[PDB]
């Protein structure tokens, strides 16, 4: 999941506060690429 | 014993008809593999909650503890079996138990972010300031998970 | 069918905080629980 990922310690400040991968990296689900767009009539589509 | 192998069997299998027929001949309900688990532990586990009633009728310990410390109430919370929680509770499950490494039912349900059960065990008492081997409350879980519903809930 | 099976939880925090890397830890456990198979010799000829 994206939160396992956002808990990720990237390292502990000499205060101890712990700095997180979520706290230098908005986390999501998106494609490997964002080059290929497809549509089908002018409606949303992916295919082979 | 040999209903005692058949037991942790059925009791994990899910098949309350067979549980049924083995506690009317006597099948030992605090029998235990080699990871120190009784059919209570296994029906806590795999949630299966009428089992869980049976084995209690027969005299089953609740609060039973396997090799490492950990009691059927770390796994029901664990695994997010409100159902099964509340029964273990209304038994007499210890509330604050601690396994090996100081864990608890409420660090548990607080890390899988089971926000019913979390209410369950803080009606019946548990320690909100209960720190484990590193020190850490289920808050701090909590505010790490980023959790925001579960935070509001231990203040 | 499922088996029991011991599940050890490293904590990363504590890890970082005594100065001690995941790589050491997690070499160090499966080196010494799991076997490693480091590199080749050569016994009588046949290398093994």
């Amino acid at each position: 999941s994206t939160e396992e990922f956002g808990k990720i310690l990237l390292k502990v400040n000499q205060d101890g506060s712990r700095v997180l991968l979520r706290d230098v990296a908005k986390i999501e689900l998106g494609g490997e690429n964002y080059d290929i767009i497809a549509e089908f009539n002018g409606q949303p589509a992916s295919g082979l | 014993s040999d209903l005692g192998k058949k037991l942790l069997e059925a009791a994990r299998a899910g098949r309350d008809d067979e549980v049924r027929i083995l506690m009317a001949n006597g099948a030992d309900v605090n029998a235990a593999d080699v990871v120190g688990w009784t059919p209570l532990h296994l029906a806590a586990y795999w949630g299966h909650l009428e089992i869980v009633e049976v084995l209690l009728k027969n005299g089953a310990d609740v609060n039973a503890y396997d090799t490492l410390g950990s009691t059927p109430l770390h796994l029901a919370a664990h695994f997010g079996h409100l159902e099964i929680v509340e029964v273990l509770l209304k038994n007499g499950a210890d509330v604050n138990a601690k396994d090996d490494n100081g864990i608890t039912p409420l660090h548990l349900a607080a890390n899988r972010g089971h926000l019913e059960i979390v209410e369950v065990l803080l009606k019946y008492g548990a320690d909100v300031n209960a720190q484990d081997k590193f020190g850490k409350t289920a808050f701090d879980i909590s505010i790490n998970n980023g959790n925001e519903d579960l935070a509001e809930i231990l203040q | 069918e499922d088996t029991p099976q011991f599940k050890i939880d490293i904590d990363q925090e504590k890890a970082q905080a005594l100065g001690v890397s995941i790589n050491d830890i997690n070499t160090t456990l499966g080196a010494a629980w799991g076997g490693s198979y480091v590199n080749d010799f050569i016994d009588r000829g046949r290398v093994k």
